RNA sequence: CCCCCCC
RNA sequence: CCCCCCC
RNA sequence: CCCCCCC
RNA sequence: CCCCCCC
């Protein structure tokens, strides 16, 4: 769950 | 002499072709977006390498001013390096929030394995942030801030200042500064490494001097704007702060007769202040971009040099130590005695 | 009468057409690259013979220049040499890392067997610092190094800029003056032979006299370009530090005049000036090439001559003196008794 | 192993 | 003798008879319609094959002109090529939503399966979008509109602006012009590949010289029309754009003219102004014609050529050089110094 | 009359730049002087020279939306 | 050779 | 004849 | 490509 | 041989 944070 | 040896070098009718077959990495305007969150995402995370991060700021420097306008400033500095634009690659079968593939950032010359663990370790750094604390990031925490490539270029332009330096006292300042100027930022972004970041600016700007042409156009751009971010008068106010670099005894010479020492009226300075004048006369025809001269690395930078005047240069540095700004400049003294007794004087001019 | 000699000689209708039959060397651009590894190949090795290092310099500065530029410079230093293009051939059945034919360069004048003995020394030399060190060899150190043409450039220079004096002070202040500022080169290539590099380059300003302007035009075009790298900023200023080369006394008399030493008011002194002051006009006259007279060997060189003002010469020649900068200068001083007046009050002066 | 160097 | 020249090769009581044995593909005008309708269908697709668009684009101007006035223009000149006449088929069983037989053009040298490609991946994107969106499809947006074969005919002209340079010079320059001069067009079809047409018009003005003079005739005819699209307003504008191709040494021996450079005043180049004079009244003699005669690739061009004025053509670039328009025309300079010697006069005038 | 009035005054319409340069000459500038300009103003005067040529029905070009218009643009001068 | 401080 | 030091 | 204000 | 930039 590391790739879809929003940033 | 002098002014017969400027207008030797400066009326030349053929120009010096150099890096001929070499390559420089680009990144176009539309992209800004995809390089900010890399320039706030070298920032936010302890990285095991900075190697590139110079790059990502010189990267930002051209979406911000264009690929094909970057590739004329570097035509004009004098290199014939040939720009390549930077492409939008698919990471693979990882996707984004979106539900789309997730596109990342591929530079010239930079390989894409530093930018996946870039990514990777800043994606690692933010989901332990929020595992720690839910919904207290902030958008001024996060690394798609708009200014963040703004503080990567701040680290950047300190390091500049101290371009006429060595590399341990530049590197030594720019934590200094950058530890009281980005006070913001490091509140902001608690584990940027600056000793790492700077290292790696005062590297890039050793191998790619023509990389310093195009950081001293960014700030002629920016300077030029009618607005800006916070972040951009800081870079301007440091990148105008490198202004005079490599040329502080000029500056201290205008200080000692502002400062009216008499042992400039010694009568070993006196025969000395007809050059002296022809060197400031110098400074005077060249004009504005005479301040640029050593931090462009211009070879013709030295003829603004005093050192041929050794008793008005001791005069200088005596003056200058008497007042307590000399500090620890290590520009030579060759004359002592003229040394001393400028410094008493100045010393008895102050108290 | 000095403006009218002046007149004489530069108003002619007619050229002067010399080395009709000879030819010369030169490098295509394209071939930089691989001069370039051999302005390293002499560096990192201790060679038996030097012969040829200035030559290959002077390749470098045909590669930087171009072949057809510079045969229109050699053309315009007033020479009909014929230039002959540099060949890259097949060494033979050795064969390189990249599985292609070993190509290597093919000067005119230069016999092949010169190159192949120091590309085989290099390569030696190599290997056996590699048996006693692994992976302890960085690029700075390799002499495939962009600025190795530039080290070898240097060293020449630094034989250019004593080209009015003899073989042996020229070869001494060559040696002492490179220790000290060859340094970091020296540090970085331990084993290059600055004498017999030195004597190359006097060896070929003597034969080739052309080659002076060659040597000129790059410096022309190196302080002209907006970028350069470290080492090109140290050859401009060795090279700026060869301008008045053999006009000494000019440069001792304008010291003579600022120092006020009160022997130029003797009546002998008094009865020359106007033709001191004509030999100043006529520098202005000439202006900016004025200086490149004697690194040209300028037949119109000796017009600039104070060797008719006697009094005047031993005048310039005691205040000198009488500072400390005569140094072990050999011009001779007709009048001894102004010479030791002249001495006497620059000394009570500097005291 | 001369003539494969990387210099 | 330029005179004399021109007075030969004009005079002559013989024309030459070319492509005897050839034909060529026109379209009568009454299919306009059906033209049009496939000059929008190379724009609003993404195809595999641009190979005949610029044929399609001069089936358009055989619409324009008329296929008998096209044969007129052929014919006259110079060409021998029979006109053949695109005949409208039936498809097969295929039927329209008319209840008719849809009817397809057969255009002369032209694969039928090419145009069966083409509209089908048109149609096949069409009903792909309109799946995406309904009733979301404007008329500028659909490849019937009117002004789509102007379009293709655009992208044409701008290849035609770069017909004296090189393909790849030209493509560069196409592609580069056309993002911006045709960003409305670009905007309703997003997919039309500007560098695939602009190969393919390069191509067709390579085989069928003739077809360049057609063009022409296009242009003529287009800008003596009263009224017109805007479409067709760009058009004429490039294609005036075009005028001067292959001459740029007499426009910019004009600008140093009007730029008053010092150095026309050389006596170099004062020997050779009467044949620059002679050059300039050639071009007064042949009129309005002789701007065209690179375009139409005219065996009397050449006589149009300053090549045998190298002074004059040094002082020229130089002057280019100095004001900064010299770009990076690739034109010989002879004359070096007359070159640098313009050139900073030029940039002293300037600034 | 008023209409007659309106129509005139659609009269140098699409044209403004050489308006503009008529009334930037009649003001004097001196950075007309400068150099660049200097460069440009033989063109200018070309343009000029078109218009009158062209003569009263030059002013109704893009009024009428005349393909030939756009030979009255000075957007190849752009210093001036 | 140049350069070298501080902000 | 000129030139000749130091950086 | 051009054009672009106001009356 | 010519030609070669930009819009």
């Amino acid at each position: 769950d590391i790739y879809q944070l929003i940033m | 002499d002098l002014s017969y040896k400027h207008a030797i070098l400066k009326e030349s009718q053929y120009t010096i072709k150099r890096d001929v077959g070499t390559t420089t990495a680009v990144t176009p305007s539309s992209l800004q977006q995809e390089i900010t969150l890399l320039c706030g995402e070298i920032l936010y995370a302890k990285h095991a390498d900075y190697k590139y991060a110079a790059e990502i700021g010189i990267q930002y420097i051209s979406t911000a001013l264009g690929s094909e306008r970057v590739q004329q400033i570097l035509r004009n500095s004098g290199s014939e390096v040939q720009v390549v634009l930077t492409r939008t690659y698919s990471l693979g079968k990882i996707k984004n929030n979106k539900g789309e593939d997730l596109q990342m950032l591929d530079i010239h010359g930079v390989e894409k394995s530093w930018v996946e663990e870039i990514d990777k370790e800043a994606r690692k750094t933010m989901a332990t942030l929020l595992k720690e604390s839910s919904g207290n990031i902030p958008q001024n925490q996060r690394p798609s801030a708009p200014d963040t490539p703004i503080i990567l270029l701040c680290v950047g332009a300190l390091i500049f200042t101290k371009l006429a330096s060595t590399i341990e006292v530049g590197l030594e300042t720019t934590v200094r500064r950058a530890n009281r100027v980005l006070s913001d930022a490091l509140k902001r972004y608690p584990r940027m490494d600056i000793p790492k970041i700077a290292r790696s600016f005062y590297d890039l700007f050793e191998q790619k001097v023509y990389h310093r042409s195009l950081f001293i156009e960014y700030g002629k751009a920016l300077g030029s704007s009618s607005t800006g971010s916070k972040a951009e008068s800081l870079f301007v106010n440091i990148f105008m702060q490198a202004y005079g670099a490599g040329q502080t005894m000029l500056r201290w010479g205008v200080i000692a007769r502002s400062s009216n020492n008499i042992m400039l009226g010694h009568v070993s300075v006196q025969a000395e202040l007809k050059q002296v004048t022809e060197v400031y006369d110098l400074v005077r025809e060249m004009g504005p971009e005479s301040g640029l001269l050593h931090l462009r690395q211009s070879p013709k930078a030295g003829l603004l040099s005093l050192a041929n005047c050794p008793n008005f240069a001791s005069v200088v540095l005596g003056n200058a130590s008497g007042l307590g700004i000399i500090g620890m400049y290590r520009g030579r003294v060759p004359n002592t005695e003229l040394f001393s007794a400028a410094e008493s004087y100045a010393k008895s001019l102050k108290e």
